[PDB]
């Protein structure tokens, strides 16, 4: 059980919910335009020591 | 000789023990006692590894012992015990004999048909899917741009939350219909005593969990706590800077 | 006792009586199709039954290895092989009558002699 | 310690019933020791696995469902009860996926392909032919134990388990080598995992010759499996009971309770 | 612009419906392929009931060439296949719900459902099975006199850029006349 | 093989044609065979619309007759992520497909199938015998609706409630004799007569 949870299901539990963005175009009209300020954060590969 | 899968916390050897439960996502039936208005029921547990614990209980209840032969069902988030012909029509099976073909399999037997005839007479009134879906089941949250209840809202319920197995995306209502028909079929077998009462105490219908699932559960929940704190301080950085 | 359906639209037919010609006319509540009834029988409650010990037979019951085997013969084909098993109905008063199914004559027969 | 690693524990509540699982059940065979129970207010709550007992760690089902599509099912979208009055429903972890016309070929094909090793052997399958149903289980949480396979047919005649003297000779040689393993016996299909759910499609043999040919003590013909040894239904302390048939069961219960409180040695370091 | 209705000439067309294994379907859904080239051969009987696919050697034998056709549904009713092109460019009636009816053409009736199954006797067959198992004060006062003439409730924040001056000087000047 | 058959190994679609093509599959849910080119009071329009009060919605013949007679944000939010193709599919099927004749005597309401829309491929014979391969995209299912003068949700709720221990068997026949909520064909005929 321990080896199975170390090898897999951890990369799965990361890639299930890793996405988080807050892209602020202008959040009101103008501001001309403003630009679609993609504040993007997400997690890729994981590591163990 | 110290072959042992334990853990070393604070200078103490430390082991975890298995936990058990009934297996989820599998049919059971019960025979509740006589004085209650319910006689024969069923249940489905659920979990899909394991976002927001995915509990999502289900039951289908039965009335009478007599002339109260009716089959209502409950779903989240519906507080009313909904009769089931409504559910068939709402999922999109209008013509009556086809609901019958979804339920039973041998057309030559009939006892199921007299069992269901009062239920069809219950469903004699509503003849359209969105009219059926118009039944309220409020239970929160507040209405959006609606009239009484959005049919979009009801279909969103039936897609996203109900029956967290076979699908939850958009388009497999016929799989749902067959699954519910099989459930009704086994409930009717338990009611008509051709097939017997199930057992809760049999072993294979239970499961044993271990460190894998346990660390999975705790790690998921604290990861969600983590993620909500990640969303915290992202709104707070109205001012500088990107630390 | 069966539930007929309207052949124009597969819907549950209901009984409704002629006002003057004194005949049961199964009129569709969906469409205007109507049909006279063969018998004055409409509804039937059947508070007592004793049925269900027999069926559930597949054509290859004997393909499963778990059923026991005997040497009584089928009284049509006389082959001595057989598969025997008890009632398929389970009430608290079902009998210890037995059901004997063969492969050669592929036939079901019992051991009662009253 | 080697007892205490393999423990299990359920929650119930305060008082509970008695036919409810406080007392043992026939389903428990080959999995949990019918003696090694603790005593006092929780007897029948904690229970202890078998020796060869092994747990299921799960395997993703989509290769299986694609395999099952490719070898032919009607997917449910065009099912009709009239034109398919008797075909078998197919389940995977309690999920409807198919109804299929010819069950026997499918069942033997899955069994053979499990034996050849192209499927993880943790997966289990039941043909409840009495109800024309078929089950597939691949989750994590099942319990299983080994068996000796049997082919019914035999050029030498009547019925036989497949394994022979040469294989066990090779095992003896590899052990005294100081290249077979248990897995290297598994891959070519001589033993087979069977879970806690399957057995009702299987006849069991107590001894390797109990009826296999066609005063001390006192002791059908369609077997498919025999146990490795009847002595291995026990548990950890249950092994230590000398001649455990030759007493009464509550004495075994106190013995399993007592053995945890024995001194001696525990490690060497 | 064009006609909003549907074409009807191509309605009268029998169509055969095929399912396919995943590896074969990936090759037969290649848009880099599919230009008119002929890639297989067929062989029916006079009475039917056994049709085989003679796949041409374009596959280079990573897959079989011997295949059989499994006509599951020999007779098919009410199954219609159509096409779509976007357009060239109590009694309340809504003629525009922003529905976008298209140049749509019903182009065929399905008559025969079938399937191509890899014939297991082929050596390239079941190899796929192991594969599937592996995978400035003054001026600004006139200027502000113009500003209230421009608009009555002029913004204090909008007053800043119209002055771009010392605001304490601006605050004193604002108090002398209005708000 | 001896050529007792129509051998034509496949030709294929023009790639330049294949852009802007969406070729779905249609089925009717009735045991009787239906051919719309024989049944429908053409012209037939295919539209993607909402279905709210579709019985109360006017027919195209009624529309033609009427035409002839007349002539501060809180600066913080979160889009929890979702698949763009799934969202596009959801917005596409936010309204379903409906085809019907000009009269409105027969109308058909469609729905969407996600079961097996990937694996299918088309063998449509051409006039010469050509077999063009059109890879299918989606399959849609159509049912008839309001062919039989459907009822109303409110009085339906009053029949559902325990006002009657058993509702009348011919209550729909009595309502039809009253003339409330008649058929779409009957409403179109009455509007054409008026
Ligand atoms: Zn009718
Ligand atoms: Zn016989």
């Amino acid at each position: 059980s321990f080896n199975q949870f170390v090898d897999y299901t951890l990369q799965d539990i990361i890639c299930e919910d890793s996405t988080l963005i807050l892209e602020q175009l202008a959040q009101h009209t103008t501001e001309s335009d403003n630009i679609s300020r993609k504040y993007e954060i997400s997690f890729g590969k994981i590591y163990v020591t | 000789f110290d072959m042992g899968g334990y853990f070393i916390i604070n200078g103490s050897e430390k082991v975890l023990i298995a936990q058990e439960r009934s297996a989820g996502n599998i049919v059971q039936v019960f025979k509740k006692a006589a004085p209650s208005p319910i006689s024969h029921v069923a249940e489905i547990r659920s979990a899909l590894e394991k976002g927001s614990r995915f509990i999502s209980t289900l039951q289908v209840k039965l009335y009478g012992r007599s002339s109260a032969r009716t089959i209502k069902a409950t779903l989240p988030y519906i507080k009313q015990d909904i009769p089931i012909v409504i559910i068939f029509r709402a999922l999109g099976i209008i013509p009556d004999g086809e609901i019958l073909e979804h339920i039973c399999y041998d057309v030559n037997d009939w006892q199921m048909l007299e069992m269901l005839k009062p239920c069809v007479e219950d469903g004699f009134v509503i003849q359209d899917r969105e009219t059926a879906l118009d039944f309220i089941g409020r239970r929160g949250t507040a209405l959006g741009i609606k009239k009484e209840k959005r049919i979009q809202y009801a279909k969103d319920i039936l897609q996203k939350e109900f029956l967290p197995h076979i699908t939850q995306l958009e388009g497999f209502e016929s799989r749902k219909a067959f699954f519910l028909g099989y459930m009704i079929n086994r409930l009717l077998l338990c009611a008509l005593d051709r097939k017997d009462q199930d057992d809760r105490d049999h072993f294979g219908k239970k499961r044993l969990d271990l460190a894998g699932p346990l660390l999975a559960q705790l790690f998921k929940t604290l990861f969600k706590k983590l993620t909500k704190d990640i969303f915290r301080y992202m709104q707070r950085t109205v001012e500088e800077a990107h630390d | 006792t069966t539930f007929r359906f309207c052949r124009d639209c597969n819907n549950m037919l209901y009984p409704r009586e002629d006002k003057e010609n004194n005949r049961l006319l199964f009129e569709c509540r969906t469409c205007s199709y109507v049909e006279e009834a063969g018998s004055p029988l409409v509804y039937r409650h059947e508070l007592i039954t004793n049925i269900g010990e027999t069926a559930g037979v597949v054509q290859d019951i004997g393909s499963d290895p778990t059923l026991p085997r005997s040497d009584r013969e089928c009284p049509k084909c006389h082959s001595r092989e057989n598969v025997f098993f008890q009632s398929q109905q389970r009430r608290k008063d079902t009998s210890m009558v037995l059901f004997f199914v063969c492969l050669s004559c592929s036939h079901i027969f019992t051991s009662d002699q009253k | 310690t080697l007892s205490h690693l393999r423990r299990t524990n359920t929650p119930i509540g305060r008082d509970g019933k008695l036919a409810k699982p406080r007392q043992l059940h026939n389903t428990h065979w080959g999995l949990v020791c019918p003696a090694e129970t603790p005593e006092g207010q929780a007897c029948g709550l904690v229970k202890n696995l078998s020796l060869m007992s092994c747990i299921s760690v799960g395997t993703d089902p989509m290769p299986i469902i694609t395999f099952l599509s490719e070898w032919g099912m009607e997917p449910l979208e065009d099912y009709v009860p009239h034109q398919s009055p008797d075909a078998t429903r197919v389940f995977v972890n309690g999920v409807w996926h198919g109804v299929h016309r010819n069950p026997a070929r499918l069942m033997e094909t899955l069994r053979t392909l499990r034996r050849k090793g192209d499927i993880n052997p943790e997966v289990s399958m039941i043909r409840d032919i009495r109800e024309k149903e078929l089950k597939i289980f691949t989750d994590a949480g099942r319990v299983y134990r080994p068996l000796f396979i049997v082919e019914d047919d035999e050029s030498l005649g009547h019925k036989e388990l497949k394994v022979r003297k040469g294989h066990i000779a090779k095992l003896m040689a590899t052990e005294y080598q100081d290249e077979y393993t248990w897995s290297s016996l598994l891959n070519e299909g001589l033993v087979e995992y069977i879970d806690a759910e399957e057995e009702e499609s299987i006849l069991i043999a107590m001894q390797p010759e109990d009826l296999e040919p066609a005063a001390k003590r006192i002791r059908a013909t369609t077997f498919t499996h025999c146990e490795i040894h009847p002595s291995m239904i026990l548990g950890v302390a249950a092994s230590i009971i000398p001649f455990p048939d030759h007493n009464q069961s509550p004495r075994n219960t106190y013995q399993s309770a007592m053995g945890k409180q024995a001194m001696g040695v525990f490690l060497t370091n | 612009e064009e006609s909003l209705d549907l074409d009807l000439e191509r309605s009268n067309r029998q169509v055969w419906l095929v399912r396919l294994p995943m590896f074969l379907a990936e090759k037969w859904r290649d848009r880099n392929n599919l230009h008119g080239q002929e890639l297989g051969k067929i062989r029916i009987n006079k009475d039917g009931s056994k049709i085989t696919l003679l796949l041409n050697e374009n596959d280079n034998d990573s897959i079989p060439h011997e295949y059989d056709l499994e006509l599951t549904k020999k007779v098919v009713e009410n199954e219609y296949v159509f096409t779509e092109q976007n357009l060239k460019k109590r009694d309340r009636y809504i003629p525009y719900v922003k529905t976008i009816p298209k140049k749509t053409a019903i182009v065929g009736t399905v008559c025969h459902e079938c399937q191509v199954m890899p014939s297991m006797n082929d050596p390239n067959y079941h190899k796929i099975v192991e594969q599937r198992r592996n995978i400035p004060k003054k001026e600004i006062l006139d200027y502000l006199f113009k500003l209230f003439d421009e608009y009555d409730y002029w913004s204090l924040k909008g007053l800043k850029e119209r002055t771009r001056q010392p605001e304490a000087h601006l605050k004193e000047c604002l108090d002398k006349v209005a708000t | 093989d001896p050529n007792e058959y129509n051998e034509f190994p496949l030709r294929a679609i023009p790639k330049e044609d294949l852009e802007n093509m969406r070729t779905h599959l249609l089925k009717f849910q009735s045991k009787k065979k239906i051919n719309p080119v024989t049944d429908f009071h053409l012209p037939v329009r295919l539209h993607r619309k909402d279905t709210r009060n579709l019985q109360f919605q006017l027919t195209r013949a009624e529309i033609v007759q009427r035409q002839k007679e007349i002539s501060l944000r809180r600066k913080t939010r979160q889009l929890k992520v979702l698949d763009e193709n799934a969202k596009k599919l959801r917005f596409e099927e936010f309204y379903p497909w409906v085809m019907e004749d000009f009269d409105g005597y027969n109308t058909w309401v469609g729905s969407y199938e996600a079961g097996n829309s990937d694996s299918y491929v088309l063998l449509s014979v051409e006039d010469d015998g050509s077999f063009t391969m059109i890879p299918a995209d989606k399959v849609y299912k159509f049912t008839a609706r309001n062919k039989y003068a459907t009822l109303t949700i409110d009085e339906a709720e009053k029949r559902m409630d325990k006002k009657s221990g058993e509702v009348p068997r011919w209550l729909m026949k009595h309502l039809d004799n009253i003339g409330t909520t008649t058929t779409r064909y009957d409403r179109t005929r009455r509007k054409l007569k008026a």
